[PDB]
């Protein structure tokens, strides 16, 4: 089966940056593209970021664009974000997605559906 | 493999068997041009590719000489003078599962159109405007590949379909693929036709007592004459006496 | 260091059948009493044929390699023989500068006190591969007699071959376009040979089609003096013809 | 295209000179009859030229 | 000019029978084959069954077979499909369309396209 566990999430002083890590074990060669979302309590999840497997092209929501990177590790078969300059609205638990279904235009990934996705990570910034 | 990366495999010094296949009842498409399946066996060839790729249904149509489209012209093209076969049959059983299997791509852009079995593997990011992209996706730069929606409640037409190209080549080589070209069963003690190896002649076919080597197949006399030879499946040299005949 | 090829070098030049007759065939075969190059890994030309002769007392040899190049560029054929299996390849290999042995593949099959005799050649696309095995007590040179090589192996490769080399003494000899008369016994087996361009005896005897000639003057063949130079005589002229004129014409 | 000219694709034998066969019956291709019935190695003989 | 007019099509109870006849009228040596076709509000045209005008050898889709049959009167240059055991999914408008194009393999025609269509005729099975 296909596995996506995340990890780095913890508390964070905003200003600082944090380097959020997913692993992914199982199938391999049929990711088509990882995924980066989070949700905040009593919010909708919201699409954060995304990177294609291969090339590794990165699309970004307006909302971390200059703030937060996507990038990968095809060898760990790992995504990373990192998330800079962190605010108090970033607090919330970040999902990492995989999907195998590889589109020809980059932005489809931040709205068509993922088919597998990890347990999450807190992410606090306090002050 | 996918279409964009079809895959090539070579045949070649073997019995190339093409009853298993013409006969065969899982085939949906078995078309040939200037060639019929059943004269294969009584031909021989350098070499036979088998290109072997999947496609939906749909998109069956484009594997053919003088067809356009994105298989025709991105992924696969045959050339207007192809003289081989193309054999294909649904796959939805194997080739889709629940959710959509996506992992059956194919080439959505391109530069130019494809050349008679060319193979393009690229993942360039394709330049749709004058802006170079370098690499990176955007505005007028996308990749080359797109997915397949192999679901199992998918049309006919968009299901999966496994296709098989053979295509025959002679090159200034000796032919090793033949086909089996059964044999019959063996008359002695009368006037027949026999038919060899590689020989032919009318005679009558005797138990003999001569000796061939291993190696000897078919004898001959002081004057370049044909008196004997070696059964191919049965080790049993069989001499040759003319049919009788003289004047009236 | 040179050696003297007797009578050896004689194939069944086909797989045909015929008892007690001398049959006349033009092919490539070792000429009689030819020098034959001898080694105790260099690499050699195959110009139209090879009779490879090996004596063995502890199997040093195991193999050989055909090709043009040898340097994984091309197709090549590899064929080896390993302490239980014979391996055959034709894949485009890449070999080492000396190979040796201690103590795209188009085709691939797998099965001093000792003579080995073989004899390789290419034609048609189609590699000939004959050999024969005999007993021996003989450690300087080859044994004087006479002994056929039937067939063994008919490869259809379609490769150019025009070098090969051995793969572990022994010695070489390369074929020519000959006229042999092969006599066959009552069994079909070869029992002796002539080469009808060694000396005017056995041109006499290939005439006659015998091994034995009776005695008186027989016309076997035709002396004629060849040509020593080529001349070449033209005018001495220096004016290249006006044919831009009319294919580069303007107008037609 | 005008489909209206034909030529016929199968036939169990070639035609002796200046032979004439205007017949449609079904072309039996493989080992079961076809009864006047199209289907899998049952295949209607002629086809018109685009 | 090549007339194809449809005509038969009515409200039906699931489980009935209605035959559907189509018209030919203009070239009638030329036609090589008759097919039926069905569209649904919302859906796409879909080939329902073809007939050989010479022979009469006929091929089917894979939902009807079994529930309904074509057939051609030539004389009255006229082609028939009985629906038996109507569904509530047959209920859209049929149409009849007509091709010169002669084609060895009978099911060339299940693909291949038509050059003459008519009107369609609605029918509807409601139960
Ligand atoms: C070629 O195939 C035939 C058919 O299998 C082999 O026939 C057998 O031959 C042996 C030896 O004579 C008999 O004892 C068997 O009874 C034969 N079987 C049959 C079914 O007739 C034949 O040996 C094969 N030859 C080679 C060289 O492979
Ligand atoms: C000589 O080398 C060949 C291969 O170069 C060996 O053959 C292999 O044997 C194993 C075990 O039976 C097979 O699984 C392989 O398929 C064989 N190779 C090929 C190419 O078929 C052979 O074993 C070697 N000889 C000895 C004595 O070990
Ligand atoms: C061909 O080979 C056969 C078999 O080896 C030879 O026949 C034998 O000849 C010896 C000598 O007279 C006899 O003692 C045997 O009884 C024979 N056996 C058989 C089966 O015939 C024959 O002499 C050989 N002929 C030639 C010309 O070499
Ligand atoms: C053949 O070999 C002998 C012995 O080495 C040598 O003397 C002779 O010159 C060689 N032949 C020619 C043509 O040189
Ligand atoms: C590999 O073999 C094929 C056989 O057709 C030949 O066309 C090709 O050139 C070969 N490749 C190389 C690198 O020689
Ligand atoms: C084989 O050798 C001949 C003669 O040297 C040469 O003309 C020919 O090109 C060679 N074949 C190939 C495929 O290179
Ligand atoms: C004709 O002109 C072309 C270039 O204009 C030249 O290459 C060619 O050689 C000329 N014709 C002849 C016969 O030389």
């Amino acid at each position: 089966q296909v596995q996506l566990v995340e990890s780095g999430g913890g508390l964070m002083q905003a200003g600082g940056s944090l380097r959020l890590s997913c692993a992914v074990s199982g199938r391999t060669f049929s990711t088509a593209a990882m995924g980066w979302f989070r949700q905040a309590p009593g919010k909708e999840r919201e699409f954060v970021a995304a990177i294609r497997w291969s090339g590794g092209s990165a699309y970004y929501a307006d909302s971390v664009k200059g703030r937060f990177t996507i990038s990968r590790d095809k060898a760990k078969n790992t995504v990373y974000l990192q998330m800079n300059s962190l605010k108090y609205e970033d607090t919330a638990v970040y999902y990492c997605a995989r999907t195998e279904n590889v589109r020809s235009l980059l932005s489809d990934y931040a709205t068509w559906p993922y088919d597998y996705w990890g347990q999450g990570t807190q992410v606090t910034v306090s002050s | 493999a996918s279409v964009y990366a079809w895959n090539r495999k070579r045949i070649s010094n073997c019995v190339a068997d093409y009853s298993v296949l013409y006969n065969s009842a899982s085939f949906s498409t078995f078309k040939c041009y200037g060639v019929s399946p059943t004269k294969l066996n009584d031909l021989c060839f350098t070499n036979v590719y088998a290109d072997s790729f999947v496609i939906r249904g749909d998109e069956v149509r484009q594997i053919a000489p003088g067809q356009t489209g994105k298989i025709a012209d991105y992924n696969y093209k045959l050339p207007d003078d192809f003289t081989g076969c193309v054999i294909a049959w649904n796959s939805n059983n194997l080739d889709s599962k629940v959710g959509g299997n996506y992992n059956y791509l194919y080439r959505l852009f391109r530069k130019s159109n494809l050349k008679p079995f060319e193979r393009d593997i690229s993942t360039e990011i394709y330049q749709a405007g004058s802006t170079p992209c370098n690499g990176v996706e955007g505005f007028n730069c996308y990749f080359p590949l797109q997915s397949y929606g192999f679901q199992p409640t998918n049309g006919v037409g968009y299901q999966p379909y496994r296709v098989v190209v053979l295509s025959f080549e002679l090159l200034h080589a000796p032919a090793t693929v033949c086909g089996p070209k059964k044999s019959t069963n063996l008359v002695k003690n009368k006037c027949v036709n026999f038919n060899f190896n590689g020989l032919t002649g009318t005679g009558v076919l005797t138990e003999s007592n001569k000796k061939f080597l291993p190696f000897q197949q078919f004898g001959r006399d002081i004057a370049d004459t044909t008196d004997a030879v070696r059964d191919p499946q049965t080790l049993e040299i069989l001499d040759i006496t003319p049919c009788s005949f003289g004047g009236v | 260091a040179y050696t003297n090829s007797f009578t050896r070098g004689v194939y069944y030049p086909d797989k045909v059948f015929r008892s007690s007759v001398l049959h006349s065939t033009q092919d490539l075969f070792l000429p009689f009493f030819s020098n034959v190059t001898w080694f105790h890994n260099p690499v050699l030309p195959f110009n139209d044929g090879v009779y490879f002769a090996s004596t063995e007392k502890s199997n040093i040899i195991r193999g050989w390699i055909f090709g043009t190049t040898l340097d994984s560029k091309t197709q090549s054929l590899l064929i080896v023989n390993n302490a239980t299996n014979v391996v055959i390849k034709v894949c485009e290999f890449q070999f080492c500068n000396d190979p040796f042995l201690g103590v795209n593949c188009t085709f691939e099959y797998v099965s001093f006190k000792n003579l080995r005799e073989f004899v390789f050649k290419n034609i048609d696309g189609y590699f000939k591969i004959y050999s024969k095995h005999t007993p021996i007590n003989l450690v300087r040179d080859l044994p004087q007699g006479f002994s056929a090589l039937e067939p063994l192996v008919d490869l259809p490769i379609g490769i150019n071959i025009t070098r090969f080399q051995t793969l572990l003494a022994y010695y070489v000899g390369y074929l020519q376009p000959r006229t042999f008369l092969l006599k066959y016994n009552e069994n079909g087996t070869i029992t002796d040979a002539v080469d009808c361009a060694l000396d005017p005896l056995s041109e006499t005897k290939c005439t006659l089609k015998s091994f034995t000639v009776e005695k008186g003057i027989y016309q076997t063949s035709n002396f004629r003096v060849q040509p020593t130079e080529s001349i070449v005589r033209f005018p001495n002229i220096t004016n290249l013809c006006p044919f831009g004129e009319v294919f580069n014409a303007t107008r037609f």
